[PDB]
């Protein structure tokens, strides 16, 4: 059938995709998430007369 | 011809898989070697929400932390003021099995879905019903809003449709998944979004040409939930395997596993935090683990809940996280 | 609530509200089966027994010289009687 | 991901034996149950075997108990379906299916919709 | 008379009450706190009861440390009555709950367990007055002993026809059932009969030198009678897990 | 201040509605159909899932039967965790559909979220091929019959040991295994023989004495 023949298109399509290396990724993120370590009311936190549930 | 082209294929996919273990120098957990722990987080239940008659199946945050709304399996879409935990709204659905629900960014406009496969848009500014999208031929699974005249939804048919709700007419269709869609979460641009299926694979797809560009397939059985990175450079994805997995968009691989020798159940939901350093995943044991997103190590258990955890949700502030379970008792966690 | 004794007379020290019904019970074969003499608040007599007001107190004008004293409380709620010597 | 491939069978006439390998790739192969799936021409496809998670529960339909035998290695993790007395109408086609969930016993590896966790298969006549 | 009596300090009539009457509170506000269901609603009636019975001798082991004692009386006879009938109304709600399966969320709403309620605690209260104000013996105590063990013996009667069809199903698909109407039973008989064997002697047989022995330790009877306000809010209330730790 | 007082009134009266549909919800029964083989006796006195509601002797029951669903139900199976009764409708004339309902028979009967859902069952299609299984089934030629009352309605040849057969392999798979709090029903149905909605009655109310004589303690 035909069906066969449309995923070799995608595969294709998905093989010509530029990529990074890993350790630049990792890096970025790593970078992203040490930029908010005291931004967030979850890890760090919250004092009573700030939380509105309390 | 049908054997001479699936050579083809295994080409391709040899040299794609060649290509993607050729630029794995580093693959973390030894990169992240100098970070601080976490340490020790603990979290108290606050509130308890206590309308519904069956077990709820969703629930999504409005957009200034304090609106929600719930399904539950009875019939009823509860729109809910979490700090002084009362009902605004009780709005009863024709159809009693709901799977899904979102509440629209505008506030004036709500979504809700099931197993009639058809989405219905509900007023709010008494309340009626906006429109009926009568659309796919399966059930749906998850429905985001994009604004009060679009709307993305994701159906048990390999289907993930974009409606324009003036016209009620399929605009756009995607399709590739071999399997039923579970969820999809929308990046924070409006410009993609990635949807997961039950082959053990996730995809992502851009709204406006409407073509596939990118696939992950790492896991081992269906994938529940998936969630994206605030960032928008990454994204989450819970299976049936017991383990919890972070997927680069820019490196086109898997990054973190997380999972544990004694876990041995399903993950349900899994949602982000606004910092991006904890990952809170929902288990089957009828509790939640909060997950460190950079160092793979248990951060913090929060029990609670007699029956599974159906639903999760975590605020754009980042002050709650609400939990849904199946003994129709939210919780709020701060 | 025991009951202390000495033409006899007995007075019924013990805390004790209001005692319904006090009287003698003497006979030889154990206990006496037939009220001798008995009085109460109302001043009904089965068979000169002396009560003045309640008083918790028993005197009889009127075999040997030994007898028995009796006690009864008539609350329902807690039936219980009492002995002497 | 998940990857099944199906190496064995032919043509034989009948009293003949053919052992239907089942490679099996990308997952831990010491959890999950297996299956065989048959598929006659123009028909829909049919259950034949299931060995448990541990390799003690066998279990076989009627038509092939008592001529039909399965095992499972770990070391090597692939399945056998060793089969002796053949007979003409076993022409089919053959997949080898996983159950989609590990450590537990529901299994719905049937389904004509693309279920992704069955390979190719291979075609024995006989 | 055989001795006189067996009497023990109030140093033993004064923390088992208080217990009862914490526990009975305790239990009250875990129902209320959610189990808008009848059948928990009863048990709050029977909790009541319980502590009340802590009152209904609290009092009356405090005055004897030292009109003005036919209120307390009241009290203590509207207690016992309430208790007697909120298990009877227990009983009987277990048994329509198992016997007309379909129809009982549709014959029985909230409302008419309120009004059930209170037409039985009404019904208690004016009753247990009636007895105490206007009777002295022999008139109202030969009704009250009639009442005791009618319902006693409906109890147990429902009861073993529960059991019967507990039975009657297993045979279609044993000792736990039974182990269980045996504690309930016997629970009540041991901790509620001796008090009217005691009350019927008190006037059938006065003297009867026979008799005399039995009434030489009434106080150890009645400290039983305290087993049971402690032993209802254990064996009803805990032990349906959702009531546990609500 | 005299905003909030708004709110309280409007969180009173949703109250009172909720207060009021939950007598509603709990006094109906709800019942899912299931089945391949001759699922359109359906008695009444395109869209995804359809309902039907009826009431024998003043009783609300509804009913639910699966329409246009995709072949695979591992997912939304979940669904019906807390429905009353699961009806099984499996045909018995007999590729080999007899093999495949058995086996989807034992998925749903080992499943982690439906251990405590009880299902009826049903074997309709009377036999009349096997009178004039055979060799698909092992088991069949050492197999008498089990000593049951059989039916008798004028003639009862061998189609009872058939019949008995087939329960008989159902039961092994049913009673070898389960924790516990669920039993099957068989029954023996025709086409409508037009009484199937007392059958159903019948079972539910089981269903629920069941369940309220194991909540007591005493079973």
């Amino acid at each position: 059938i035909a069906q066969a023949r449309k995923l070799v298109e995608q595969l294709k399509m998905e093989a010509n995709i530029d990529r990074i290396k890993v350790s630049k990724a990792a890096a970025d993120l790593m970078a992203y998430c040490e930029a908010h370590a005291k931004e967030d009311p979850l890890l760090t936190p919250v004092p009573a007369s700030e939380n509105p549930f309390r | 011809e049908l054997d001479q082209l699936r050579q083809e294929a295994e080409q391709l996919k040899n040299q794609i898989r060649d290509a993607r273990k050729a630029c794995a120098d580093a693959t973390l957990s030894q990169i992240t070697n100098n970070i601080d722990p976490v340490g020790r987080i603990q979290m108290r239940t606050r509130r308890t929400l206590r309308g519904h008659l069956a077990k709820i199946y969703a629930m999504h945050w409005g957009t200034d932390s304090r609106l929600l709304v719930s399904a539950s399996q009875d019939g009823k879409l509860i729109i809910w003021d979490s700090y002084t935990t009362n009902k605004v709204h009780a709005i009863p659905l024709r159809s009693s099995w709901v799977m899904t629900c979102a509440y629209a960014p505008s506030g004036n406009y709500v979504a809700c879905g099931g197993l009639d496969n058809i989405c219905s848009i509900y007023n709010l500014k008494n309340v009626r019903v906006s429109r009926e999208l009568a659309g796919h031929t399966g059930y749906l699974s998850c429905c985001r809003f994009l604004d009060d005249n679009q709307i993305v939804t994701s159906s048990g048919d390999t289907t993930c449709a974009l409606w324009d709700i003036e016209t009620g007419q399929q605009t756009t269709t995607f399709t590739g998944h071999t399997g039923d869609v579970m969820s999809l979460s929308l990046a924070p641009d409006t410009r993609l979004f990635v949807s997961g299926a039950c082959d053990a694979s996730a995809k992502l797809w851009d709204v406006r040409e409407g073509m596939c560009r990118q696939t992950f397939t790492g896991h081992e059985s269906d994938i529940n939930a998936i969630c994206f990175f605030p960032n928008g450079n990454a994204f989450a994805t819970g299976s049936d395997d017991a383990t919890c997995r972070l997927f680069d968009l820019r490196a086109d691989q898997e990054l973190m596993t997380y999972s544990h020798d004694n876990i041995i159940c399903g993950i349900t939901s899994v949602s982000f935090s606004k910092s991006g350093r904890l990952l809170l995943a929902g288990y089957d044991d009828f509790n939640c683990n909060v997950w460190d997103a950079l160092k793979a190590d248990r951060a913090g258990v929060l029990a609670g809940h007699d029956n599974r955890v159906s639903c999760l949700g975590v605020t754009d502030d980042g002050m709650a996280v609400a939990t849904g379970s199946w003994d129709s008792f939210l919780k709020i966690w701060n | 609530v025991q009951l202390v004794e000495s033409r006899l007379s007995c007075a019924a020290s013990g805390s004790a509200f209001s005692l319904n019904v006090m009287g003698w019970y003497r006979q030889t074969p154990g206990n006496q089966r037939a009220l001798v003499a008995e009085i109460t608040k109302d001043g009904s007599t089965n068979y000169t027994i002396s009560r003045d007001n309640a008083k918790n107190t028993v005197h009889l004008q009127m075999d040997t010289a030994v007898y028995y004293c009796k006690a009864r409380t008539g609350r329902i709620v807690r039936p219980l009687d009492y002995w002497g010597q | 991901q998940v990857q099944l491939q199906e190496s064995g069978g032919g043509l034989v006439q009948p009293g003949g034996s053919l052992r239907l390998s089942c490679a099996a790739s990308g997952f831990t192969f010491s959890n999950y149950k297996m299956n065989w799936v048959r598929q006659a021409p123009g028909k829909g496809l049919e259950w034949v075997s299931d060995i448990s998670q541990s390799g003690a529960s066998i279990s076989y339909t009627g038509s092939v108990k008592g001529r039909f035998t399965i095992s499972r290695d770990n070391a090597k993790n692939t399945l056998y379906l060793q089969m002796n007395s053949l007979k003409p109408e076993d022409t089919a086609v053959y997949y080898c299916a996983r159950c989609p969930a590990p450590f537990t016993r529901d299994c719905f590896d049937v389904t004509s919709t693309t279920y992704a966790y069955r390979g190719q298969g291979t075609q024995v006549t006989v | 008379g055989c001795y006189e009596q067996l009497f023990v300090s109030p140093e033993v009539f004064v923390t088992l009450g208080v217990i009862s009457l914490l526990e009975n509170i305790l239990v009250i506000v875990a129902i209320a706190k959610n189990l808008h269901s009848p059948m928990y609603f009863f048990i709050c009636s029977l909790a009541v009861a319980d502590m009340l019975v802590s009152v209904s001798n609290g009092s009356e082991t405090i005055v004897i440390t030292l009109n003005i004692d036919n209120v307390i009386d009241s009290v203590i006879c509207s207690s016992l009555l309430a208790s007697i009938c909120s298990l009877l109304s227990i009983a009987v709600d277990r048994y329509f709950t198992i016997f007309y399966a379909l129809q009982y969320h549709n014959i029985m709403t909230v409302k008419r367990v309120g009004i059930i309620i209170s037409c039985i605690w009404a019904a208690c209260t004016v009753s247990g007055i009636l007895f105490i104000i206007y009777s002295d013996s022999s008139a109202v105590i030969i009704c009250l002993i009639t009442m005791f063990f009618t319902m006693l013996a409906l109890m147990a009667s429902l009861y073993v026809h529960m059991f019967l069809m507990a039975r009657l199903h297993i045979k279609r698909i044993n000792m736990k059932g039974a182990i269980t109407l045996t504690i309930l039973i016997g629970v009540f008989v041991v901790c509620w009969a001796p008090f009217f064997l005691h009350l019927i002697f008190y006037i059938s047989c006065p003297q009867n030198p026979y008799c005399v022995c039995f009434m030489s330790h009434f106080n150890l009877y009645l400290i039983l009678i305290m087993c049971n306000s402690i032993i209802d809010p254990l064996i009803y209330a805990l032990r349906s897990q959702e009531l546990r730790k609500t | 201040r005299n905003e909030e007082k708004a709110q309280r009134e409007a969180n009173k009266k949703i109250e009172k509605q909720l207060q009021k549909d939950k007598q509603v919800y709990r006094a109906t029964h709800r019942l899912l159909l299931l089945g391949a083989g001759e699922s359109g006796k359906n008695t009444i006195v395109t869209s995804g899932i359809f309902e039907t509601k009826f009431q024998v002797d003043k009783v609300n029951f509804h009913m639910f039967d699966v329409g246009a669903q995709r072949d695979e139900r591992r997912k939304w199976i979940q669904c019906f965790n807390d429905v009353t009764a699961i009806i099984f409708v499996v045909a018995s004339s007999s590729t080999n559909r007899l093999q495949a309902a058995l086996k989807l028979f034992d998925s749903i009967w080992n499943n982690k979220w439906l251990r405590d859902t009880s299902v009826i069952l049903f074997l309709n299609k009377q036999d009349l091929l096997a009178e004039k299984i055979e060799d698909y089934f092992p088991e069949f030629a050492r197999y008498t019959t089990p000593e049951d009352a059989t039916p008798e309605p004028g003639e009862d040849p061998r189609v009872t040991r058939a019949k008995y057969f087939i329960r008989d392999e159902f039961l092994r798979i049913s009673t070898a295994s389960g924790d516990g709090r669920h039993y099957c029903y068989p029954h023996f149905t025709c086409s409508v023989d037009t009484e199937n909605i007392r059958r159903v009655f019948n079972d539910c109310r089981d269903i629920i004495q069941r369940m309220h004589l194991r909540q007591y303690e005493l079973l």
